[PDB]
């Protein structure tokens, strides 16, 4: 159970990875932003600054407080 | 007048070290420079230690070109003289390359034609569409 | 090699040149305001790819970038 | 207890997902290195000029985010 | 030589302090980017950086100097102070034994009161292992009203030390002549500063033996034993304790020294009953010590046309390979501070390290042979203080050969001789590495892969087939006959380590002698491995630092650089500085399984309780067949000792646990620089202060990344925090337990 | 004086007056009402 | 009974963590005469012990199979009970002081936009600007919501991007 | 050890091994088919994210098997 559990769980974990990698090889290496002059991956080309900013929140928020209510236990 | 190599040149006084001169530069190439030193003096190697230097025109050799182009801006350094170049290939042709212009590529001579350029705006390239061939780095223009 | 560029966006500072530790590229005619020169790389068969010369470059954005491509005896520095 | 572990693999998970999101929508170009497009996906880094310019590329974001997703796995 | 100061050269004034980075034109612009604060910090120091006035960098470090020495009398008598006025000291000293000592007492706020460990003596407080008490006893303290003073002395010194700095920098700086005079500075220093204090000092140990040796052994209560006043002057006091007294101090006048044997003797050993050692062989040493570095700064001509000069000295010797050596050394010292500095840090952290090989078997205190945790404490710091000046010294070696060298006038054909052959050493310290590497470490390989596959029988080990050092043994045996038969006068060993006689106080053992088998044969080869792998990192950063066989424009580029470019595949960690940062973590690994070899051995084979039948050490004698595998290290070194780290939040040691996992997380937190670059950080950064400028909250100082030197910077300071905090929490938290 | 109080807007100031001032009211407030974890109501 | 969870004056475990606690306390308090110092801490210390135990279980806090309080954070079921103290008003607080301190260094780091070198004020700072700041923002939510009204805080687009 | 330590410490010393490979004496017969270097700085940090990764699966599935097969409970 155990085993086949961890196996599953790292597998997908390294699936989503590469996913993410051949999304950004997408933006790297095939992409034609003519005809992408107004859909929905140019907007969130274009507002990423938002993303990245509120990810980084999200992260600090959760280290945070986990790490000190962690601290604080011990 | 662009001068050309010339063998049987003297050579400054120096005991030795461990840099370069290996199997590269007796089957591959190996470079030449040659520079006025007068009043004779003390200089540092770039691959070595320190040594002596006679007045009159003098010739080094070493293995990477940096290796001399080291000593070239050394030499505008302190007092100024006017190193050259050399190439060396397996069937013994040589070739001339420092300085050219003879005038130091940082300064221009009379008149030339520059290649590996473009006029066009920082960025404003082309997006990966119709680069599908992507010949290597393109020139962007050929 | 390094396919090496130079942009319309130049000033000629005459100092990607005495940056250069392999005197890769010149400096001819180019219509300037005070110094009128422009960058040019006529050979590239000993340029290694120090990004030395991008350092140096104070055009905003730089004038020259480096196309990193493949190595060589010159391009991997190698005396050997 | 398990309110603080749903907690930490929250962090996990929003962090290696903040990583792979950084490291794809500045992927045609950033701030920094503007021209990012013309460089490919995977280049070691585009000098030591401009203060220092290390890891830049895509790829070490997806190295940075792999680091992430064992610890997140884990 | 005479004296050289000028009066009034830089007005007192807090002017410059409203402006910060004044010492650098480039700083003291202004902080347009947030690596400003950052040169700022790791700039102030850089004297050399500052200007090219060597005058200027001499007054600096001179003024330093005593700075340093303020903040070292400052922390002695607040050490001082704590064992005056909250402490058990007085009752320590009614009772040695079994009361453990105690300086700190915390505050009752939020539990933390919990760490006032119970530790007798009618006082309740944090239990030190800094060996304080042990070294006080040796003085004759009879009670708490003598460190009040004792104190208040060291204050007032440290006072005056800062008036001298400010002085000599602000009202008397000095000039080049002064602090070049070598000949000078050494017969001040071997001869004053270091005779004349060991004179003062064994001075003292004769005149305070009295106490240690007679009274405080004897169950008398240090209320009980006439203050140490009472028995200077009174000849009476000093007749009876004392035989060879009250003669009339005739045998010291004519040099008839026979009599003078009650005080100054030569003994060896210790009694298994007393604990400790006596002062009279201290003082004899003191004496000896004071004597032969008064006689060795008096070998130097000064002025009287007596002596000969260090310059003469360096110009007579030379040989037939080298030839016209030690041309400019003299001027190589006289011209920068940085190259002093080097050859100072190169062997002191190297005597640090002896001092503390010397410390852990031969304890010269009362009352701490069986106190097992002060000895560990006190060894793991010297090494790694002594391991951090031996990287320092291999640092300040390149950063001589950097600002301040030229072949002209320093010229040596030593220097250049060690330079034109600067490869073939690194070459062949590289294949005596692999050597090492393949024959100390593969062999641990072999060991637990023998383990593993069902052949105990084929394993190394003391039983199946041994593999254990003889030289060292041959040593120890020199040693141990070294009585009577090469030491005639001489009455026991060197160290109760190799020639038996269990000596053990109160059920402890205060010293065993140690084996040496093939254990620790392997780990001595470890040892060598890690320190030669070192010492390769070092020497080949200070050596290719001017030039190099890639880059030969290497000196213009500086000492504090992290690359040249990405050019011929790839240029990373090729200064100078970036080869210390890789000696810092191999120093690491190297003092660290040092320590380790010094502890379990001290565990296993040394340390324990003596029963009516022998002595029953700590473990079951684990170190045998356990040291020969990596997993034995593992199997009853590092699981089995960490039970207290991780069981200690029930008493007094739960700061310990506590430290120990934030070492840990601080580790980690280091790896996370160490492993990342500013790319990434720099354009983070950058949607960072996008999501700022919104709300228009941005700062006006331009928010950088780290600098990638200082990125390595903090990697490596984390790293080292982390490692030595959590070796710290464990080798304190396990000694504490056990002794 | 002047240049002192300027001085006196550095990290040695606000960074060290603030923290302390925080260290300390905080460690009072926990030392007069001792074992808080909720509030009165 | 919420969750499972019983009030925590009920919890056999917990009186008897309690007992463990006076117990390990007292086997080493009986070292010390009643009148050396270390005696007095070890009182005083089971004193705001007790006081620990018995302050706790007033108003109800839940304490589970294992006798510790747990905190209840859900708004909804800290009403409809006596809860709104575990974790819903501590929300409040931290929200306020959170806003005091970014509204006073907000006004700040603006007000310093005008002058010459800015770069300067944010390492010598303005102490009596900041002073003057600190004691005016705890009105902030006042000021907050109709500085937000006002559009005094969004920058109409003028900033560096990439995309 | 690929992930801390990065490459341009390592041309020299391979340099320096090439020089000593060389010069060895009688030992200079046929030689490398290509010419050593130190590894590519993205191949430095994708060997080393691999050992990293590698070694992490292989140590958390050893202790998840022994410690679980080797005790029944
Ligand atoms: C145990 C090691 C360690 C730690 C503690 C962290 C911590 C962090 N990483 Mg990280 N990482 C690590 C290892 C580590 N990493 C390694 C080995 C790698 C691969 C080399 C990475 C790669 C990586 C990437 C790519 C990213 C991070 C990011 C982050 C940050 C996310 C912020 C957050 O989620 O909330 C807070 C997390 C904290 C750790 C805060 C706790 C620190 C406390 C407050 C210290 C307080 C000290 C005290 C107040 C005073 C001490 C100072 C002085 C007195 C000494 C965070 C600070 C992400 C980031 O930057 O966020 C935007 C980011 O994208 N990491
Ligand atoms: C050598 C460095 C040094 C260090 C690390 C400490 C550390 C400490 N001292 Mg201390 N002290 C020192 C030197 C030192 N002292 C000297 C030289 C003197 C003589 C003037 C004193 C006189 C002193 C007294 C009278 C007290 C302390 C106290 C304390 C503790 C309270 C923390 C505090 O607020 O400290 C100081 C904060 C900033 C300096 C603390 C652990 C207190 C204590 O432990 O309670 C009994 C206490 O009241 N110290
Ligand atoms: C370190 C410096 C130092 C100082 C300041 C003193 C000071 C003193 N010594 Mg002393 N002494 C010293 C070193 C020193 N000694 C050393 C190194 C030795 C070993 C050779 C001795 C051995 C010695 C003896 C045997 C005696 C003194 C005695 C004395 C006291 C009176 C004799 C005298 O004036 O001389 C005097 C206060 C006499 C004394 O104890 O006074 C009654 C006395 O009998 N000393
Ligand atoms: C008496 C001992 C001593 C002294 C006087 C110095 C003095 C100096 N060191 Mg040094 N250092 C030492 C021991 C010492 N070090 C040891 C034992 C190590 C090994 C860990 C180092 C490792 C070291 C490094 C890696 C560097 C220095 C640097 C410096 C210079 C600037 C330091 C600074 O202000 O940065 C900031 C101070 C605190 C943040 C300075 C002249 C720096 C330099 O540029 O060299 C000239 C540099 O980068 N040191
Ligand atoms: C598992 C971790 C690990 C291992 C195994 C090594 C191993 C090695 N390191 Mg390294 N190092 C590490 C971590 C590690 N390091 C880290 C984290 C850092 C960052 C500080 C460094 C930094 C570092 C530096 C700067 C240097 C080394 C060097 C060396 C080599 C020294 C020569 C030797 O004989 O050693 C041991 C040899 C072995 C372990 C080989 C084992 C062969 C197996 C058992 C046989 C299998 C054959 C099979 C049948 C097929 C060696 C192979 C030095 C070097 O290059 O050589 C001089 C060197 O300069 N290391
Ligand atoms: C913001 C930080 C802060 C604050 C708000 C306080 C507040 C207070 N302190 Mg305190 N203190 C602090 C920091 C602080 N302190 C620090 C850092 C130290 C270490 C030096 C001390 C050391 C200290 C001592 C030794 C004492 C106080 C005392 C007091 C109280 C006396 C005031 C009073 O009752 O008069 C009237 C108030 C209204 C009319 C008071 C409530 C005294 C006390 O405990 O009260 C009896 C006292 O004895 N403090
Ligand atoms: C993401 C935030 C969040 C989540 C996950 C929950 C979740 C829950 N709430 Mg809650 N609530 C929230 C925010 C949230 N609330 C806020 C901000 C308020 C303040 C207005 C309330 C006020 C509130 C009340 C007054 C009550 C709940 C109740 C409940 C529980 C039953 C749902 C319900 O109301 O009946 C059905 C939902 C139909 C839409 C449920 C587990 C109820 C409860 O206590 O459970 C018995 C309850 O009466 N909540
Ligand atoms: C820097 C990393 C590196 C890498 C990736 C390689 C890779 C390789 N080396 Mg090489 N080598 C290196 C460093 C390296 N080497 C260094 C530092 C030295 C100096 C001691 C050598 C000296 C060396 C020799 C003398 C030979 C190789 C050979 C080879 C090739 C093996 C061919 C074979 O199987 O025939 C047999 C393999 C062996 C006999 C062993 C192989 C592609 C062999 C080769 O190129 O074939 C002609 C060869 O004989 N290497
Ligand atoms: C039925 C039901 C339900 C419902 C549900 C829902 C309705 C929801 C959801 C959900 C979801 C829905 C989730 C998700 C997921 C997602 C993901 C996981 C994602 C992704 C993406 C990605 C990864 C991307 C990639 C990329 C990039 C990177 C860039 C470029 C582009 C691309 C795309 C390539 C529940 C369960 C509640 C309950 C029971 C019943
Ligand atoms: C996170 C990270 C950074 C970023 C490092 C940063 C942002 C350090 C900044 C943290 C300091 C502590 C900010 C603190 C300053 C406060 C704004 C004011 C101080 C608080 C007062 C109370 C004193 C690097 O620069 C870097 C470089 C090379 C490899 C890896 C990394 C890396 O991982
Ligand atoms: C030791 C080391 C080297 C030198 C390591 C070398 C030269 C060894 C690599 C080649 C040898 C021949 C490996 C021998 C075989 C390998 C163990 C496995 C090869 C199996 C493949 C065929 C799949 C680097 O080049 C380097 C580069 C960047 C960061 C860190 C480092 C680094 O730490
Ligand atoms: S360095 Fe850049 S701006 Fe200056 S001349 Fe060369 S290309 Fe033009």
């Amino acid at each position: 159970q155990a085993s086949l559990y961890t196996h599953h769980q790292y597998i997908a974990g390294f699936i989503m990875c590469g996913a993410f990698a051949h999304g950004a090889i997408f933006f790297i290496r095939d992409y034609d932003p003519e005809q992408n002059k107004g859909n929905v991956l140019a907007r969130v080309l274009d507002h990423k600054e938002a993303i990245i900013s509120h990810l980084s929140w999200v992260s600090l928020f959760l280290g945070f407080h986990t790490l000190g209510l962690y601290v604080h236990n011990d | 007048k662009q001068p050309e190599l010339d063998p049987d040149t003297p050579s400054p006084i120096f005991g030795g070290s461990t840099g370069g001169l290996l199997r590269k530069a007796q089957v591959e190439e190996f470079y030449v420079i040659t520079w006025e030193s007068p009043k004779e003096q003390i200089f540092e190697m770039p691959t070595g230690g320190a040594a002596i230097m006679r007045k009159g025109p003098n010739l080094l050799k070493f293995a990477r070109k940096e290796q001399c182009m080291a000593l070239t801006t050394q030499l505008r350094s302190k007092f100024r003289q006017t190193p050259c170049f050399y190439r060396v290939y397996a069937d013994g042709k040589v070739q001339y390359l420092h300085p050219k212009d003879g005038v130091y590529p940082e300064k221009v001579n009379a008149g030339r034609v520059g290649v590996n350029q473009n006029m066009r705006s920082i960025g404003k390239n082309v997006d990966p569409i119709k680069v599908v061939k992507f010949t290597g780095s393109e020139p962007f223009e050929i | 090699a390094h396919v090496v560029k130079i942009y319309d966006t130049c000033i000629g500072c005459t100092q990607c040149v005495r940056a250069c530790p392999l005197d890769v590229l010149e400096m001819v005619p180019w219509d300037g305001c005070k110094a009128a020169q422009m960058a040019s790389s006529p050979r590239t068969e000993d340029c290694v790819g120090c990004k030395r010369c991008e350092t140096a470059c104070p055009t905003d954005f730089l004038s020259v970038r480096v196309y990193l491509g493949n190595e060589s005896t010159r391009s991997l520095g190698l005396a050997y | 207890g398990d309110f603080l572990v749903h907690h930490a693999i929250a962090l996990g998970l929003h962090t290696t997902t903040l990583i792979l999101v950084k490291g794809a929508l500045d992927a045609r170009g950033s701030k920094l290195m503007p021209d990012k497009k013309d460089f490919g996906y995977s280049f070691p880094c585009d000098g030591p000029g401009r203060g220092g310019t290390c890891d830049i590329s895509a790829y070490d974001a997806f190295y940075l985010a792999v680091f992430w997703m064992l610890n997140t796995i884990g | 030589v005479k004296i050289a100061v000028d009066r009034n050269p830089v007005e007192t004034n807090f002017e410059k302090w409203a402006k910060p980075g004044h010492f650098s034109r480039a700083l003291a612009k202004g902080p347009n980017t947030t690596t400003w604060i950052w040169n700022l910090h790791a700039d102030a120091h850089d004297f050399d950086n500052h200007t090219s006035d060597l005058e200027e960098i001499s007054r600096k470090v001179f003024s330093a100097h005593f700075g340093q020495l303020g903040i070292i009398l400052i922390w002695l008598s607040g050490m001082y102070f704590h064992g005056a006025r909250f402490s058990n000291y007085e009752g320590w000293l009614s009772d040695p034994t079994h009361i453990k000592p105690s300086a700190q007492v915390v505050w009752p706020i939020v539990g933390q009161e919990i760490l006032n460990g119970d530790v007798g003596g009618g006082f309740q407080g944090i239990q030190i292992t800094s060996g304080f008490f042990q070294l006080w006893r040796a003085s004759g303290i009879t009670s708490e009203l003598q460190l009040y003073s004792t104190a208040i002395g060291g204050l007032v010194l440290a006072a005056a030390c800062f008036f001298a700095g400010w002085f000599h920098y602000h009202k008397a700086a000095p000039k080049l002549e002064w602090f070049q005079n070598v000949e000078s500075m050494l017969n001040h220093h071997l001869a004053g500063l270091l005779g004349l204090g060991s004179l003062a000092w064994a001075g003292h140990q004769i005149h305070v033996s009295l106490p240690v040796n007679k009274l405080l052994d004897a169950g008398v209560d240090p209320k009980e034993i006439p203050l140490p006043h009472e028995f200077l002057l009174n000849q009476s006091i000093i007749a009876d304790l004392y035989p060879s007294f009250s003669k009339g101090l005739a045998p010291f006048f004519t040099l008839n020294w026979a009599e003078y044997s009650d005080f100054l003797t030569f003994k060896g050993g210790l009694n298994p009953v007393t604990g400790g050692l006596w002062l009279s062989d201290t003082a004899h040493h003191h004496l000896a010590i004071a004597v032969l570095f008064l006689v060795a700064g008096h070998q130097y001509r000064t002025n009287w046309g007596i002596g000969h000069s260090i310059k003469d000295i360096l110009e007579s010797h030379k040989g037939p390979f080298t030839g016209n050596g030690h041309a400019g050394l003299y001027e190589i010292l006289t011209t920068s501070w940085h190259a002093q500095l080097a050859i100072n840090l190169a062997l002191f952290g190297s005597l640090s390290i002896i001092v503390a090989h010397h410390m852990y078997a031969m304890p010269p205190y009362p009352y701490l042979a069986t106190d097992y945790g002060t000895q560990l404490s006190l060894f793991t710091h010297h090494m790694w203080i002594g391991g951090f000046c031996v990287v320092g010294a291999g640092a300040h070696a390149a950063i001589f050969m950097v600002r301040d060298y030229d072949p002209t006038n320093n010229y040596n054909n030593l220097l250049d001789r060690v330079i034109r052959h600067r490869d073939a050493i690194i070459s062949h310290l590289n294949w005596v590495s692999i050597f090492l590497g393949f024959h100390s470490f593969g062999l641990y390989i072999h060991n637990d892969t023998m383990s593993a596959l069902g052949r105990p029988q084929d394993m190394f080990s003391d039983t199946a087939i041994q593999l254990q050092p003889v030289f060292a043994q041959w040593i120890q045996n020199t040693h141990f006959t070294a009585p009577q038969l090469t030491a005639p006068n001489a009455l026991a060993a060197t160290s109760l380590t190799w020639g038996g006689d269990v000596v053990a106080v109160g059920g402890k053992v205060a010293m065993m002698p140690i084996a040496l088998g093939t254990s620790d044969f392997l780990v001595h080869h470890i040892h060598a491995f890690t320190i030669h792998v070192t010492v390769l990192i070092l020497l080949k950063g200070v050596l290719f630092a001017r030039s190099s066989r890639l880059i030969p424009d290497k000196a213009n580029l500086g000492f504090r650089f992290p690359c040249d470019g990405p050019g011929r595949g790839g240029t990373c960690q090729v200064s100078a500085w970036d080869h210390v940062f890789l000696g810092l973590f191999w120093m690491y690994n190297s003092l660290s399984i040092v320590i380790f070899h010094f502890s379990w051995k001290m565990q296993s084979d040394v340390w324990g309780t003596v029963t009516d039948s022998g002595v029953s050490h700590i473990t079951g004698g684990n170190f045998a067949q356990s040291a020969n595998t990596i997993n034995g290290w593992l199997r009853d070194f590092l699981w089995a000792q960490s039970s207290q780290v991780i069981q200690s939040y029930g008493s007094a040691l739960s700061a310990y646990g506590l430290m120990f996992l934030g070492a840990h997380f601080v580790w980690a937190f280091s790896l996370m620089f160490l492993f990342s670059g500013r790319g990434y950080w720099q354009e983070l950064i950058e949607s960072i202060v996008w999501a700022h400028n919104k709300l228009r909250v941005a700062p006006s100082i331009q928010p950088r990344a780290l600098s990638i030197t200082q990125g390595r910077a903090v990697g490596v300071a984390h790293y080292l925090l982390g490692g030595i905090a959590t070796t710290w929490s464990f080798f304190l938290a396990r000694i504490i337990a056990v002794g | 004086m002047k240049d002192f109080t300027t001085y006196l807007s550095t990290a040695p100031v606000v960074g060290l007056g603030w923290a302390i001032f925080t260290s300390g009211l905080l460690i009072e407030i926990n030392r007069f009402f001792p074992d808080p974890l909720v509030f009165s109501f | 009974d919420i969750a499972g969870l019983t009030p925590c004056s009920e919890s056999k475990a917990y009186n008897k963590l309690e007992r463990k606690e006076l117990k390990v306390l007292d086997k080493r308090l009986k070292q010390y005469e009643p009148g050396s110092a270390p005696y007095l801490a070890l009182q005083a210390t089971k004193e705001r012990t007790e006081n620990r135990f018995k302050t706790y279980a007033k108003q109800g806090l839940l304490c589970g199979n294992d006798g510790l309080p747990h905190l209840i954070s859900d708004p909804g079921l800290a009403l409809r009970f006596n809860h709104a103290g575990e974790v819903f008003i501590p929300t409040f607080g931290f929200l306020y002081v959170a806003g005091y301190i970014g509204h006073v260094g907000r006004q700040y780091i603006i007000l310093s936009k005008e002058d010459a070198k800015p770069t300067d004020k944010e390492i010598i700072l303005d102490v009596p600007l900041a002073l003057k700041l600190a004691f005016q923002g705890w009105a902030w939510p006042l000021a907050s919501i109709q500085e937000l009204r006002n559009g005094s805080l969004l920058e109409k687009d003028e900033n560096i991007t990439v995309s | 050890m690929f992930l801390i330590s990065w490459r341009g410490y390592w041309q020299e010393l391979i340099e320096t091994l090439v020089w000593a490979h060389e010069k060895t004496p009688l030992a200079n017969l046929v030689y490398w088919k290509d010419k050593p270097v130190a590894l590519s700085i993205v191949q430095a940090r994708l060997v080393g994210l691999a050992h990293f990764s590698v070694g992490y699966i292989f140590t958390y599935a050893a202790f998840l098997i022994a410690s679980t097969a080797g005790r029944f409970g």
